[PDB]
RNA sequence: UACCGUAAGAAACAGCAUCGGCUAACUCUGCCAGCAGCCAUACGGAGGAUGCGAGCGUUAUCCGGAUUUAUUGGGUUUAAAGGGUGCGUAGGUUGUUCGGUAAGUCAGCGGUGAACCUGAGCGCUCAACGUUCAGCCUGCCGUUGAAACUGC
RNA sequence: GAGAGUUUGAUCCUGGCUCAGGAUGAACGCUAGCGAUAGGCUUAACACAUGCAAGUCGAGGGGCAGCAUAUGGCGACCGGCGCACGGGUGCGUAACGCGUAUGCAACUUGCCUUACAGAGGGGGAUAACCCGCGGACUAAAACCGCAUACACUUGUAUUAUUGCAUGAUAUUACAAGGAAAUAUAGCUGUAAGAUAGGCAUGCGUCCCAUUAGCUUGUUGGUGAGGUAACGGCUCACAAGGCGACGAUGGGUAGGGGAACUGAGAGGUUUAUCCCCCACACUGGUACUGAGACACGGACCAGACUCCUCGGGAGGCAGCAGUGAGGAAUAUUGGUCAAUGGGCGAGAGCCUGAACCAGCCAAG
């Protein structure tokens, strides 16, 4: 019985952290300004976000909605 | 009615009410004899009919007419109570069934014992 | 080769609404005891984009997603005014 | 269950011997009881047609729940309803080995049905209420081919003269070419009255 | 997954079951998407009534049959590769033939003399 | 399935004055009771007879006759039942005729709607029952037509 | 598709009532032989002790206490899959909850089937073991990078066809980004199928008007966020929306097919059976997971109960005892032989589902 808790807590732990990591990076993202550095930056969390969704942490379209939106304001500005 | 009068209010059925109410659409009960009396028929019938006060499980107080010849119940005896109605005795709707917990078979019974619940002789 | 979403054909009712109307739509048919033939109305919420809908104006609808809070119909068009 | 009581008590309560004959039945035509042959009180139609019911069922050995749902399955069924009622009590196969003249009497005919010495097709059939359909082959069992009851019961039926029902005595055995009509069964029950009884 | 099992739909003593698909978490003999025949084990021939063209069908599109259920499509003869040929056409089995086998295995009849003279 | 020897191990319950199928004696307030009512063709016992029968009676509950909520299918002078009388809102109903429309209405086609229940079988020695197949789909939805009637 | 009696001195009506008939998960009284086939706490989502009810894989890994000289296998540990089904209950709920009929050009879907491609390299932890609760070491099909996928996602452009408005589909791409497992059967990506869910709709869905006004995210819009997904779902102008065709409020109830009943119309109930919904001592919150009201999971707050002075446990609406309540309802039984289910390459293991046996005037 303690097999299932030992299990679900090392899983919660290990998917609070790359969540929280890549919410961060779409925080810290959605405030740049130059186009150049969001452009820079952008491959990076765009692959960041696509791992999540692969690992399953979060939903593919999660993950497609997240980079609709960043390539749509990297597009404007 | 018309049938623009019927559309507008419609008719209304009443359901029926039990006869015997305080069984609570239980076949019999269980209760405890208050006091054991002796009643007077009415005007066209002349006896002394046996009657008890009983106090159901259900905390209903009812009148049971005791039949047979002779009985042995008494205050805080334990007996059971059917549906059925005696005419000439008014505000008796219920029987004590005999040969059931403290109440016991009608002694010298051969014909429709199992009504008086006396046992087969030997 | 669609699935042919609902169509209603009704009378406008309101379009005191940022591009909403209400549509209402009446119909006869038996009592389910009496036999009666009774009327009954049933009133819709539809998109009109273009605002091109008065009060009265005799409209077609169709059945769309949810576009808001019962709010499932889009004007298709309109048959007189 | 099975009534098994005195016979003579209702041959003598109905007149006819629908046991059979019997000696019993002359010098005494009263129901049984101190009240009888005390003239005849006037019985009312509803008893008449009981009367007629308790007749057919005691004549039949059958109950009043088997009596009942035979009356439905004669309603169920096309033609008359008395009629259909009478040739179904006739199908029974203890009645049909009565009639074979295998036995004695319908009881007797019930009590080797029973005891399993009577053959349907070739396979022991015990049920006396087994309905016999027309086209079946109903004998003596072979391993009870030679009891003396049947025996002596055979003896003396050489007629066999029931249309209705074709006896071989080389392969002890008899078969029923059809249903027969009520005119040609010799029973006296008035169907009639128990078809009104019974709908009614 | 979808499977093809059967239900027990019979009465004590006497079992007769109906050749079902139906997804793996219904119950026994609760919802099923289609009924494609019936299984009679009481009797000796093992009497079977089966839909061929739609287990054949449910077969294609990946239902898996339990291990009774497999033995029916077997003896019926679904389960073949004759469609799955690619190199072959017009391939008849005529397996049917071979698969009548008509058992007609009976008992002998004997019986007991009456030997009551008496 | 077969052999030993055995009628041997196996019948009660409720009625019997009319309705209701069943009768006389002995007792006598005790009682009975669905009703008419009875303190004896009605109470208790005895003998008989009548229902049913491994059951038979009592109570409870539900349905039908009950048209006692009446669309099918009731009424309102005097049996219960016309508002004290008008005007009038919503609603319900709408003389005759011509032409449209097709909402109601009618018709055709298509889809959809385990077990149980209905004719025919098959298997349970019969039967309950189990099972197969023909006959119900008589609701809903979609799509084509008709225009007498109602609606617009 | 049929009954009877009863108001009077007598009659014809009106009108209620009482008896006849059928049925039950019934109970009670007297009595009781068998077989077959059904059914068995209807009263409280009452209370208790014991046992069982969901595990399996040594063809994943380190190992080896129970055996042959790690090899038979296997306690524990890491790991994979399952326990969200089967089974139980009817509290709540008058609601797109349920029935019937549709839509999603607003959706998701583990295991199963098919088709097209691919399975290249590498790194770090920490269970168990060991030394004492703390420390040290180590493996994987555990976890995580890098490489390759242009079948996928995202962005842009071109061409063509087309629908029901938002639009949909199919070639052309350039650009960026996303995988894998090995052992003696498998793994990864994509597409289709099958299955299973989700959302939204037309119609139908109990009484009270001695309940007539209700509503401020409430009705619509713009934008953003969020979700598998559309949407006041959430968050930052206009004043609308619902209402005698019954809003709002109050009371009561799980809903259908069945079943019973009647000539029919209809009426009664959902006991056993099947489908859908709701729930798991009472509330709240989530986590894990393809999937959660999490039925043999967790945390917190309550109350109740039990065993212990630091505290720790349980939830009987899974199956059998028992007690209580009641007119009233059974064994702390056998087996996985059959059917079904989980896991496993298979043999196989488990299965209070199930199949059986026991008890009960018992239909
Ligand atoms: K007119
Ligand atoms: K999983
Ligand atoms: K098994
Ligand atoms: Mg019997
Ligand atoms: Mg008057
Ligand atoms: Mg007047
Ligand atoms: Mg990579
Ligand atoms: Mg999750």
């Amino acid at each position: 019985s303690e097999k299932r808790i030992r299990q679900t807590n090392a899983r919660r732990l290990h998917n609070r952290y790359y969540a929280r990591t890549a919410r961060n990076a779409v925080k810290a993202f959605r405030a740049l300004t130059d186009r150049t550095e969001a452009e820079k930056k952008y491959p990076v969390l765009a692959s960041m976000l696509d791992r999540l969704a692969g690992k399953n942490i979060i939903h593919k379209n999660k993950a497609a909605n997240l980079k609709s939106k960043l390539a749509r304001r990297i597009n404007t500005l | 009615p018309t049938i623009q009068q019927l559309v507008r209010k419609g008719r209304e059925s009443f359901a029926d009410k039990s006869k015997s109410p305080a069984l609570n659409s239980c076949p019999q009960r269980r209760g405890v004899c208050v006091r054991v009396y002796t009643t007077t028929p009415k005007k066209p019938n002349s006896a002394m009919r046996k009657v008890a006060r009983v106090r159901l499980t259900n905390s209903k107080e009812v009148n049971a007419y005791i039949p047979g010849e002779g009985h042995n119940l008494q205050e805080h005896s334990i007996v059971l109570v059917r549906g059925g109605r005696v005419k000439d005795l008014p505000g008796v709707r219920y029987h004590i069934v005999r040969g059931t917990l403290d109440t016991a078979g009608v002694n010298g019974r051969t014909q429709r014992r199992s009504k008086y619940g006396a046992k087969r002789p030997k | 080769e669609r699935n042919l979403r609902k169509e209603r054909v009704g009378v406008v009712s309101s379009n005191k609404m940022d591009k909403t109307i209400t549509v209402a739509v009446k119909w006869k048919e038996k009592h389910p005891i009496y036999g009666k033939f009774v009327n009954k109305t049933k009133k819709y919420h539809a998109h009109d984009e273009k605002n091109e809908c008065g009060i009265g104006d005799t409209v077609r609808i169709m059945e769309t997603r949810p576009l808001s809070r019962t709010k499932r119909w889009r004007l298709t068009e309109i048959i007189e005014r | 269950a099975r009534y098994t009581g005195p016979k003579s008590k209702i041959a003598r309560k109905f007149g006819d011997p629908i046991f059979g004959a019997d000696k019993v039945l002359s010098k005494k035509n009263y129901p049984p009881g101190q009240h009888g042959n005390n003239r005849r009180r006037k019985t009312s139609e509803y008893g008449l047609q009981l009367r007629e019911k308790q007749k057919a069922k005691y004549t039949y050995g059958v109950l009043e729940k088997q009596f009942r749902h035979l009356f439905h399955r004669a309603q169920r069924a096309k033609g008359v309803t008395g009629e259909l009622l009478i040739q179904f009590l006739e199908a029974r196969l203890d009645n049909v080995v009565f009639r074979l003249g295998i036995a004695p009497t319908r009881s007797a005919a019930r009590q080797l049905v029973s005891h399993r010495h009577i053959t349907v097709d070739g396979s022991v059939v015990n049920i006396p209420s087994y309905s016999v359909k027309p086209g079946q082959v109903i004998g003596v069992r072979e391993r009870s081919k030679s009891l003396e009851v049947i025996a002596d019961a055979l003896t003396g039926f050489n007629h066999s003269k029931y249309p209705w029902m074709e006896w071989d005595q080389s392969s002890l055995s008899g078969k029923l070419l059809h249903m027969p009509d009520r005119t040609d069964i010799p029973e006296n029950i008035k169907e009639q009255l128990i078809v009104e009884l019974y709908s009614k | 997954a979808t499977k093809i099992r059967l239900q027990r739909h019979g009465r004590k003593g006497y079992a007769f079951y109906k050749i079902v698909v139906a997804d793996s978490r219904a119950p026994r003999d609760g919802k099923f998407i289609e009924r494609i025949g019936s299984y009679n084990p009481n009797t000796n021939p093992a009497t079977i009534d089966l839909n061929f063209e739609r287990a054949l069908y449910w077969i294609g599109v990946g239902a898996q049959p339990t291990d009774t259920a497999r033995n029916i499509l077997s003896r019926e003869g679904v389960l073949m590769m004759k469609h799955l040929l690619g190199g072959v056409k017009k391939g008849a089995f005529d397996q049917a033939a071979a698969e009548n086998k008509f058992e007609a295995w009976l008992k002998g009849k004997k019986d007991a003399l009456n030997n009551m003279k008496a």
